[PDB]
């Protein structure tokens, strides 16, 4: 079960 | 953009028995970058049906790939592994020993 | 005993050749279970393990949604970094990322990991306390300062403890056959002369799981690490592992040496003598 960051955070 | 010369190991899956169907593994590790070319040879001539494991790395961020093919060694047949990488002035060739 | 599940993401730019290439693989302990590839034609998360092929398609769908979400995250992560450090687009650069979790023999949470590395060196990574970030250079402070202010560390900790663990909990049931087994090494010595006054002693361990192991040479019970050769642990490719260490000895003093093997499948560790 993989990371789901909801809304994803780039640098 | 750090660089890491790969560690190459060539071996049978099971210890060899001439005329018994083993696998041949060439395992490279500890290298950087990740682009690496690897071939498996019979008497010096490349082997066509070769699959490889999936690209991964260790905790130190150094990559490891396992290249493998089924085979049946003879007393005659020489086998080896050819690896080229950005860190190698020429491709390095590793002859499979039944004792390694 | 203790158990682990990690996800490893390698992305690489190829400036002339289009988009960057993204490769990610699942592992429980030293057993691999799934894979995903930017360049594959499937464009789905494919199983690499027999016990994980049993999962429903709504499992596969949701997982391959989230990994695809990562892939573009890291592709833009690679653009941001070339910008941040001011390297030229002509160069090919690499971004590796790992996350995952550890559990005890009863299965409670132990440790958790979330970290990235740029060009083989650490860029950013989450602290053990799971409340802060370690940032090597002045680039990662910016991303730290982005992710601090954006409350990333809070959201991943909830994943790592809640989600990461519960899946590892089911996988280890699902794969009871393979995952929880432990295999003792088959071990023995081989003897390979070089000159008439010297010989090479190699101690072997074959067909063991997990891959964590300790090989040792000694003389008269005293420890020999000086003259010892020791190879990196090699996957046998059937799912087991292989390793050896070797020493050079004056012939004929050989039975004066002992090879010592320690592995978790061994009730008591061993001693080999010629």
């Amino acid at each position: 079960l993989y990371k789901k960051l909801k809304r994803e955070m780039t640098f | 953009a750090i660089q890491r010369t790969p560690k190459i190991q060539v071996y049978s899956r099971h210890p060899a028995e001439n005329g018994k169907s083993n696998f041949l593994n060439c395992y490279v590790s500890g290298f950087h970058p990740s682009d690496i070319e690897v071939d498996l040879l019979k008497n010096g001539e490349r082997i066509e049906k070769v699959e490889h494991s999936d690209l991964s790395f260790s905790k130190d961020w150094s990559f490891y790939l396992l290249y493998y093919t089924e085979f049946t060694p003879t007393e005659k047949d020489e086998y080896a592994c050819r690896v080229n990488h950005v860190t190698l002035s020429q491709p390095k060739i590793v002859k499979w020993d039944r004792d390694m | 005993g203790s158990h682990s599940m990690r996800y490893f993401s390698t992305s690489v730019s190829r400036p002339g050749r289009g988009e960057p290439r993204f490769i990610a693989v699942g592992y429980v302990d030293d057993t691999q279970f799934v894979r995903f590839d930017s360049d594959a034609a499937s464009q789905r998360m494919e199983p690499r393990a027999p016990w994980i092929e049993q999962e429903g398609p709504e499992y596969w769908d949701e997982e391959t949604g989230k990994v695809k979400a990562h892939s573009q995250t890291d592709r833009e992560n690679l653009r941001i970094a070339l910008r941040y450090y001011n390297q030229s687009e002509a160069g090919s650069h690499t971004l590796q990322m790992m996350f995952g979790c550890d559990v005890g023999s009863d299965g409670r949470f132990l440790r958790g990991y979330h970290q990235y590395a740029y060009d083989g060196k650490d860029y950013i990574a989450l602290k053990e306390d799971l409340r802060s970030w370690t940032a090597a250079d002045m680039a990662a402070q910016i991303t730290k300062r982005k992710w601090e202010a954006a409350h990333v560390a809070e959201q991943q900790r909830a994943y790592l403890e809640g989600t990461c663990v519960d899946g590892l909990r089911r996988y280890l049931e699902n794969g009871k056959e393979t995952l929880q087994r432990t295999d003792p090494p088959k071990t023995h010595m081989t003897h390979h002369p070089i000159s008439d006054h010297e010989a090479t002693l190699r101690c072997w361990a074959l067909g063991f799981y997990p891959a964590e192991i300790t090989l040792t040479w000694q003389r008269d019970g005293e420890d020999q690490t000086q003259d010892t050769e020791l190879v990196e642990t090699r996957p046998a490719g059937d799912g087991t592992f292989q390793k050896w260490a070797a020493v050079v000895v004056p012939s004929g003093e050989e039975q004066r040496y002992t090879c010592h093997v320690q592995h978790e499948g061994l009730p008591k560790p061993l001693t080999l003598r010629w």
